[PDB]
């Protein structure tokens, strides 16, 4: 039985009119839903196309529909006629065959060598999408793995990340979950479990897989991509265990009462994906008005009439039976067949328009039909409104670059409040864009939660996030970083200068130091005022002595020695007042100079004055006493410059501890460096002690002779009190400076009382 | 439509390129005399020896269904539909197995067609790497290895002759495309590249082949070329090259090989070409069978009449339209007969199919040695899976028992790679192919090839090897060819592509990876020339010794009390630092001494002039005044520059040449600023001369005052003469600077002598 219609262009066709049948017969029982319902749809669409003024106005199309009873071998033998005729009916320009995963594969493999374009209407296999093996194959139905994009978009819209994926044994579940994971990666979505619900297993295996899915509470959403029976069994197993989930269904479980019946409690907010199909207002009317007598075009219509009504033509009893009275249920894959045949017609019209301009009929250049150009350039680039539309938004009939037609999916949600069960409600659609309506979804309404499945938790702040992921990168588990350090990157928290606080609030890792100079008034106002008062008093005393330095200088110690004493005490007071300064190398070196030099000169002048008395008890040499004192000071200055060049003076970055407020008060000078000179001042103190032990007293300077011992004792006491203080206050900075200033002021006051006070008393007496 | 159909229990198919475009315009007008007819006769000889064989298929006759292909994949697909005509269910004949085509594209197409119908296929000459894929070519097999081993052999021979930069051209068919990519991979593995790559197709030689030849001639630097292109295109390419007078050394694949039909009348362009052909042992039985063939007894081959007409120009039974009538006394003798290399491959394929069929018959009919009803329907899938891919038998006609005798099938239904190396040569005036190598997984080329110019043709002359000491890579036009221009003028060039400068004060090493900083010229300057000022320093030491002598009279109660005791010692202090000043300048320019250098020069010069001015002008005020100006000058310079510039010597003064590093960088800047200080220092010195030049003339020291004026007069002239030499100081950092400071030392020594001259005069008198 071969269906042939007269026409200028003949279109091929392969439909499963008969079933697989037994081993004895190649073709068994006649299929009245998938082989004759689609065949009549193709015939009706061809007739309407031939009666369309805007679609091939002059050229009338024909048909060469064949039968493949769900057998790959039989389909191959039938399709061999298509390639044999081209090399005797009209050459088959296009084939609208292909209704099975393997039949379409065989037809495409056979027809690719002879370059015959083919658009399938019911083949959802993903293996045909590989164009490296199937060059001239197309299809109107979207492939099964195209729902992965819709699933990922839905999960991203609901902010679901820690999802669970369930696959199948066949090419349906596998080839979907493969590249469903890939689409999940592009959406920042991780897969928690990859259990495979495949072949037939006992209820124990179903309980095991549902237990493995439920073993972690972080994954409250599962993505089922299995067949209807597998989904039904999984729902039954979940209901038996009484688990709660938000299963994201697929085309296997879409708007089906045989998959959710008996498991209403388990599934209450499951997202269901179903392919969108619209009824045809004219195909049903055409199908009712059909009889086996007038409709002699279909050779298999007699068998359909005999089997459907359980009658036969030998008794002449089938006349009473009618098809209009019997209710008609349009198959889902009828609009797809209509779209496929209309796409072939549109491609032929484009060929005629862009190849035979001057001829409205079949031009001569169209006689040697070539499938390569006709397929590649035109079939994959057709864009026309879907025929017989219900005036919806499904007017997009296009083919991708991989020969896969676009598809629109209806996102159903299983409601249960309206009627208890069987309330599949459409809450959106997927047509090149997600259009979910959260108002109809119960848990999306503002009276519940999104029932989320978040990978661990992300409550961490921007400055206190480490993103340390033990096993799940999507978890973004954070560990609190050091409070004294900022972060280098959001994904990886790195300590940026943990010693001092950086600009964490500014997102930068640059440190922010605080210049806490030793200027605090609490520990400075007193000592600074005391030092200033002492310096002013010393300057006034020196000026008063200098003004009347005529009679007393010659009688008392030499004027040069008195000037040396005045300069020494003035330098000591100046150093005490200037000890506080910014942490700079210049301030450090000036302090290192003065602190030693002033003391050294002030005691060297006293020693030289005692040396004059010692000489009385080489030569006295009044003019050389100043030179000797200057040499004594210069020796200490040489020691100071040596310990200043060998020490490499500098300014410390900060005197603050490892973790505390930033402060910079330390200097490059060390305790050993200080003691290096302190040995020389200890030698000077010993010399002064020996001079005091030389107790011979001049009648004019009787008080001064004993005052030398008092000065030596005061200096010894100050040193013996400062050394334990220096050891204790080594870490302290403000206390050490105050103690040093107090000691310097005390030494200056002692020297002033030793030297100027008798002079002031003598001046007042005179 | 012409075919050879023989009835029998089992029928073996056949696809040969009998018809091919030779000298004409038709796509397959001419007849192949070496590729199609020879292989067809080899298959017929194998079949009719198997039919009479007793140890192989006893009692079963093997038929043939040999067809034509016209060297086209579409024609092969159209004509191969008769192999599946009997499987539907000019009488259909059931084909047990099909012998594969001679071309990679044809074999691929027939394999794709026969995979659906489950018909085993064994090829004899389809060497393609695109095949052997068990995902799209399930029902396919071949006795020949793929193009991978051929590409490896080509890379090996190219590396053997040091051929690096070559020109490449291939075909657009399924054979050229994959083989050329394999060649690119195997060439980039061995660090050799190609000039350009061209793809040709089955078309007229006016445009495509002419453009290819012109482009190849456009780059004379590359002489050796490779040919991953089919024989039918190879003949036309050779003809075009001969028309254009080509001068390249072709490296051919198995497509051309040792075929003499490609080159006929154009042997001067293919001279010296190195062609690759599969190793094969000639069959003496096939040679005798072909030599015994006659036009009359060979009624089985429809194409034999055309083959005889093309081989010998005469009419077998036609009229006198041809240029001669056949003499009826000539045959295919050894003088003009050359057995094709790929004949034992066809024989092995036919015998392997026969062995598989015989073993399947034995295992399916153990009781009787005859075809049974169970074997009436043939399962090609099972046959190919087990009884064809797992066959092991000795070669049908081989007097040896070596490795090549055993015929096996790999996991992919492949063969072993032993491509022979053939070189076109002219010996005795007769052009012929001579074997010069054998690729038994190791290249064994012998030095016997006769090249085009009687010498080893060189290549890669555009990019010759160069020493990396100064050369750099530059690729203006092509990535491969580079010019080794001399770069890096005393700079590091670790990167071969680009050369960049080390920078100031850096000298590259021999490795050109790390620039080394040369030692400073100023440092360690005490050996040859800086010892000059050391003698001045020794003279300064003598001046210091003189400074020791001058105060001896002043220490021992000098009689002349008119001169101030404090003033006399004050001026001696100034001259003392001047002698000690030159030591710092000639010492190591350490950061500590740079600050001390300016202090030493500034303070000593100021106090020396200040003391003289105070002496010229009771005695308390001159002492205080001298210290006042000396203290003010010392204090002012402290807070002006040294406390602000923060002098720190470093590498500098390298702009003139990279082989020079001055140890002072910030200190050198202070030296430039010292010129302003020097003018300021001499400003007060010059002012002092005018202020007290024969103005006071105190009678107590009139001679001393007049002498003191002379000291001021000679100092300004000496100081002024120092200015011109300070400008050229920067030219010689370690030479001029040392001599520049000698002027101050010389002035100090002169000042001491004249100032103390009246004092020493009294001592002498
Ligand atoms: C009678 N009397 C002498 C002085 C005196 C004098 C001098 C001096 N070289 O002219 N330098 C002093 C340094 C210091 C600091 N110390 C603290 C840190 O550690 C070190 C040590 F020695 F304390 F361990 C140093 C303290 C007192 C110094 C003051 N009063
Ligand atoms: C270490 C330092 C600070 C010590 C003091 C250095 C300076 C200020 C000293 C050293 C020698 C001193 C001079 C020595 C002698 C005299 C003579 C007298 O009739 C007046 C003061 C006068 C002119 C002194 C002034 C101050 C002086 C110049
Ligand atoms: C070296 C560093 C500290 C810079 C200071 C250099 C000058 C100013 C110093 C260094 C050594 C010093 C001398 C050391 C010893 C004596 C001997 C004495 O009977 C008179 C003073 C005299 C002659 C000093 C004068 C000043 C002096 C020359
Ligand atoms: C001694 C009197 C008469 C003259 C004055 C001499 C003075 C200027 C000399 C004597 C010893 C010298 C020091 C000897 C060694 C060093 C260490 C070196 O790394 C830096 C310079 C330095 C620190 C010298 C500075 C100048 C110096 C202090
Ligand atoms: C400050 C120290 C360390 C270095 C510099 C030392 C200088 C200032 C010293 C060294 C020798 C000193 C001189 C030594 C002797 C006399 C004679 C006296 O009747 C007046 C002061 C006078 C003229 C001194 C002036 C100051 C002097 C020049
Ligand atoms: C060479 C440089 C550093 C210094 C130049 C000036 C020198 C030579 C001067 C300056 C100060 C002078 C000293 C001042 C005072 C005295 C004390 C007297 O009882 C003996 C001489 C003596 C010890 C002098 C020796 C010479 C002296 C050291
Ligand atoms: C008593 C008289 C002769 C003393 C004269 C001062 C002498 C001892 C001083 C004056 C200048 C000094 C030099 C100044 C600078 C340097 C560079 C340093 O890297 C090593 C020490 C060295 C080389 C010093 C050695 C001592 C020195 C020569
Ligand atoms: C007696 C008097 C005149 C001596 C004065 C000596 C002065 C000018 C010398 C002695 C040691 C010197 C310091 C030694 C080392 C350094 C570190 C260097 O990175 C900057 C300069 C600096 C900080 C020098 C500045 C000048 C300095 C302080
Ligand atoms: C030659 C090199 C080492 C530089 C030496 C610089 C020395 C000699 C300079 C630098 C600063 C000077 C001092 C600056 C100020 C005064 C105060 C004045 O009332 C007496 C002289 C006196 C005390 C100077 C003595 C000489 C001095 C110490
Ligand atoms: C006579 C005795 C007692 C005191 C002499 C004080 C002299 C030596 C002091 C006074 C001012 C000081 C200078 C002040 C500031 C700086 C800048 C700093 O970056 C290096 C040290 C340097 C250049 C100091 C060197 C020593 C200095 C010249
Ligand atoms: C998902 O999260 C985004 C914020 O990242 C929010 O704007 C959106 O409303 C969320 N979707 C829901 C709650 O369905
Ligand atoms: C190739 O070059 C090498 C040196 O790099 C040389 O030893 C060898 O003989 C050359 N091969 C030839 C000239 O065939
Ligand atoms: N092996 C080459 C040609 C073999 C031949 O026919 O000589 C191919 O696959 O096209």
């Amino acid at each position: 039985k071969v269906l042939t219609l007269e026409g200028d262009l003949v279109l091929g066709g392969l439909f499963p009119v008969h079933q697989k049948g037994g081993p004895a017969e190649d073709c068994g029982p006649v299929n009245e839903h998938r082989g004759i319902q689609r065949l009549e749809a193709m015939l009706f669409a061809l007739d309407r196309i031939n009666r369309d003024p805007h679609l091939l106005p002059g050229v009338r199309l024909g048909a060469h529909i064949l039968d493949s009873c769900s057998k790959d071998t039989h389909a191959l033998e039938q399709a061999l006629d298509f390639v044999r005729a081209s090399l005797a009916p009209t050459a088959i320009t296009g084939v609208i065959g292909g209704s099975y995963s393997d039949v379409s594969i065989q037809v495409a493999n056979l027809l690719r060598l002879f370059q015959i374009p083919q658009i399938s209407y019911a083949s959802t296999s993903a293996k045909l999408s590989d164009k490296s093996r199937y060059d001239y194959f197309a299809r109107t139905v979207p492939p099964d793995f195209f729902q992965a994009k819709a699933m990922a978009e839905i999960l991203r819209f609901f902010n679901w990340t820690y999802v669970s994926t369930v696959a199948s044994e066949g090419d349906y579940g596998e080839t979907g979950i493969e590249a469903f994971e890939l689409e999940a990666r592009a959406r920042n979505i991780c897969v928690a479990t990859s259990e495979k619900v495949g072949r037939a297993m006992s209820r124990a295996a179903f309980e095991g897989v549902v237990r493995a899915l439920l073993q972690k509470p972080s994954a409250r959403v599962a993505v089922l991509f299995t067949r209807s029976e597998d989904a039904r069994e999984l729902l039954a197993a979940s209901q038996r265990l009484n688990a709660s989930f938000t299963w994201v269904a697929s085309d296997g479980w879409g708007a089906l009462e045989s998959v959710v019946a008996g498991s209403e409690g388990a599934a209450e907010g499951a997202i269901t994906i179903e392919l969108a199909s619209y009824p045809i207002s004219d195909f049903a009317s055409y199908f009712q008005s059909l009889d086996p007598w007038n409709n002699s075009r279909n050779p298999w219509f007699r068998e359909f009439w005999e089997q459907r009504f359980r009658c036969s033509f030998r008794q002449r009893d089938c006349a009473a039976h009618s098809l209009r009275a019997v209710p008609f249920e349009q198959e889902s894959k009828i609009m797809f067949v209509v779209n496929a045949v209309y796409a072939m017609a549109h491609a032929l019209h484009n060929m005629h328009r862009a190849l035979c301009p001057n001829t409205t009929r079949l031009c001569d250049a169209m006689r040697p039909v070539n499938g390569r150009r006709l397929y590649k350039d035109f079939v994959l680039n057709v864009k026309f409104d879907a025929p017989f539309r219900p005036a919806d938004t499904h007017n997009e009939v296009r083919f991708d670059r991989f020969g896969d037609g676009i598809g629109r999916y209806n996102i159903f949600t299983y409601l249960r409040a309206g009627s208890g069960r069987y309330r599949y409600q459409k809450v959106g659609y997927w047509a090149e864009g997600l259009t979910l309506d959260t108002s109809l979804i119960p848990w999306a309404s503002p009276s519940a939660g999104p029932l989320p499945a978040s990978r661990c938790s992300e409550p961490c702040l921007q400055n206190e996030v480490k993103s340390v992921q033990p096993g799940e990168v999507c978890c973004w588990l954070c560990i609190p970083c050091q409070p004294y350090e900022y972060r280098l990157d959001e994904f990886t928290c790195a300590d940026c200068g943990l010693g001092y606080w950086p600009n964490a609030s500014l997102t930068g890792c640059f440190e922010l130091p605080q210049e806490y100079i030793r200027w605090g008034d609490a520990w400075a106002v007193g000592p600074v005022t005391i030092a200033c008062l002492g310096a002013l008093a010393t300057l006034f005393v020196l000026g008063v002595f200098v003004r009347h330095n005529a009679t007393p200088v010659v009688k008392a110690s030499g004027r040069e020695l008195c000037y040396i004493l005045l300069g020494g005490v003035f330098l000591c007071y100046c150093m005490t007042f200037i000890f506080i300064a910014k942490p700079s190398t210049a301030v450090c070196t000036l302090r290192r100079l003065g602190l030693g030099t002033a003391f050294s000169v002030c005691y060297s002048a006293l020693l030289t004055k005692t040396n004059r008395i010692a000489r009385i008890f080489r030569f006295i040499s009044p003019a050389s006493q100043v030179a000797i004192c200057l040499a004594l000071i210069s020796g200490q200055l040489l020691i100071v410059v040596a310990w200043l060049v060998v020490e490499a003076p500098g300014t410390g970055k900060e005197t603050a501890p490892e973790r505390r407020e930033v402060v910079t008060l330390r200097c490059n000078h060390r305790d050993a460096s200080m003691l290096g000179s302190l040995a020389y001042n200890v030698l000077l103190i010993a010399l002064c002690t020996l001079y005091a032990f030389k107790t011979r007293k001049c009648p004019e300077n009787f008080n001064e002779a004993k005052f030398i011992g008092f000065t030596m004792y005061t200096t010894c006491i100050i040193w013996l009190a400062f050394l334990p203080i220096f050891y204790v206050t080594s870490s302290d900075y403000r206390v050490q400076t105050t103690t040093m200033c107090v000691s310097v002021s005390l030494s200056g006051s002692v020297v002033l009382g030793c030297l100027f006070a008798p002079k002031l008393h003598i001046i007042l007496f005179q | 439509r012409r075919e050879i159909k023989i009835e029998g229990d089992l029928v073996l198919g056949g696809l040969f390129p009998i018809n091919e475009k030779g000298t004409g315009t038709e796509e397959c007008g001419r007849i192949n005399e070496d590729r199609g007819i020879q292989r067809l006769e080899a298959m017929l000889f194998a079949i009719d020896e198997i039919n009479k064989d007793d140890y192989l298929l006893p009692g079963v006759k093997l038929g043939v269904h040999i067809l034509d292909t016209c060297s086209r994949d579409t024609y092969a697909l159209e004509q191969s539909l008769e192999f599946v005509r009997a499987s539907l269910t000019n009488i259909p004949l059931l084909i047990a197995g099909v012998i594969g085509g001679s071309y990679s594209s044809v074999s691929i197409q027939v394999a794709n067609l026969l995979r659906l119908f489950q018909i085993p296929q064994i090829s004899y000459a389809s060497t393609s790497a695109k095949l052997s894929d068990k995902s799209r070519y399930d029902y396919f097999a071949r006795t020949v290895p793929p193009d991978f081993y051929q590409a490896k052999a080509m890379a090996e021979i190219l590396r053997f002759f040091n051929w690096t930069y070559v020109s490449t051209v291939a075909s657009e068919g399924d054979y050229g495309e994959t083989g050329i990519e394999a060649f690119e991979q195997e060439a980039r593995l061995r660090n050799i590249c190609i000039a350009t790559a061209e793809k040709v197709g089955r078309s007229n030689i006016r445009k495509s082949y002419d453009s290819v030849i012109r482009e190849l001639l456009q780059k004379p630097n590359a002489r050796v070329v490779v040919l991953f292109m089919r024989s039918d295109d190879s003949r036309e390419l050779i003809a075009a090259a001969s028309r254009a007078n080509a001068s390249f050394t072709w490296v051919a694949s198995d497509g051309w090989g040792a075929q003499e039909s490609i080159i006929k009348g154009s042997e001067h362009v293919a001279y010296g070409a190195i062609t690759l052909e599969l190793a094969s042992q000639p069959v003496r039985q096939f040679d005798r069978y072909f030599q015994s063939l006659n036009p009359y007894n060979n009624h089985r081959n429809p194409w034999f009449r055309d083959f005889w007409e093309q081989k010998f120009q005469c009419s077998l039974q036609n009229k006198r339209n041809h240029r001669r009538v056949c003499d009826k006394h000539l045959a295919i003798d050894s003088s003009n007969y050359e057995q094709e290399s790929k004949i034992m491959f066809v024989v092995n394929a036919v015998y392997a199919m026969a062995h598989a069929l015989h073993k399947m018959q034995r295992t399916l009919c153990p009781n009787t040695t005859k075809l049974c009803d169970a074997m009436k329907i043939l399962d090609g899938k099972k046959l190919y899976k087990d009884y064809l891919l797992k066959i092991n038998f000795t070669a049908p006609f081989n007097p040896n028992k070596d490795a090549d005798s055993i015929v096996k099938f790999d996991t992919f239904g492949d063969g072993m790679g032993r491509y022979n190396v053939f070189n076109f040569q002219n010996v005795g005036g007769k052009y012929s192919y001579l074997k010069v190598g054998h690729w038994a997984e190791t290249l064994s080329l012998d030095v016997n090839s006769i090249h085009w110019s009687r010498n080893s043709v060189p290549t890669s002359q555009c990019s010759d090897p160069c020493a990396p000491n100064e050369m750099k890579n530059m690729q203006p036009g092509d990535v491969c060819c580079w010019i080794c221009i001399p770069c890096e003028p005393y700079e590091y060039l670790a990167d071969e592509f680009t050369c960049m400068d080390c920078g100031s004060g850096q000298w590259p090493t021999a490795d050109l990876t790390g620039c080394y900083d040369l030692p400073e010229d100023y440092i360690r300057w005490e050996d040859a020339w800086a010892i000059g000022p050391v003698t001045i320093a020794c003279l300064g030491f003598m001046c210091t010794c003189m400074v020791v002598t001058v105060f001896i009279k002043h220490n021992n109660t000098p009689l002349v009390k008119a001169s101030g005791r404090e003033l006399c010692y004050i001026l001696l202090f100034g001259v003392g630092l001047s002698y000690c000043m030159t030591f710092f300048f000639i010492a190591k320019p350490s950061p500590v001494i740079c600050a001390l250098r300016r202090l030493g020069l500034g303070s000593s010069f100021a106090i020396c002039y200040s003391a003289l001015l105070t002496k010229t002008n009771k005695f308390i005020s001159p002492s205080s005044q001298v210290f006042i100006c000396l203290g003010l000058i010392l204090v002012q310079i402290v807070m002006v520059s040294v406390w602000l510039i923060l002098e720190a010597p470093g590498t500098r003064r390298y702009t003139l040449a990279e082989k020079r590093e001055t140890v002072i960088l910030k200190c050198n800047v202070k030296d430039s600023s010292m010129l302003i200080s020097l003018t300021y220092d001499v400003i007060l010195v010059i002012l002092c001369t005018v202020y007290a030049f024969k103005t006071r003339k105190c009678p107590e020291n009139f001679n001393e005052a007049k002498f003191i004026g002379f000291t001021m007069y000679t100092t300004c002239i000496i100081w002024l003469a120092f200015l011109p030499i300070f400008y050229v100081t920067s030219s010689d950092y370690r030479v001029q600077t040392t001599t520049m400071c000698i002027s101050v030392s010389l002035s100090g020594f002169v000042v001491l002598g004249c100032l103390f001259a009246p004092k020493v005069h009294i001592i002498l008198f």
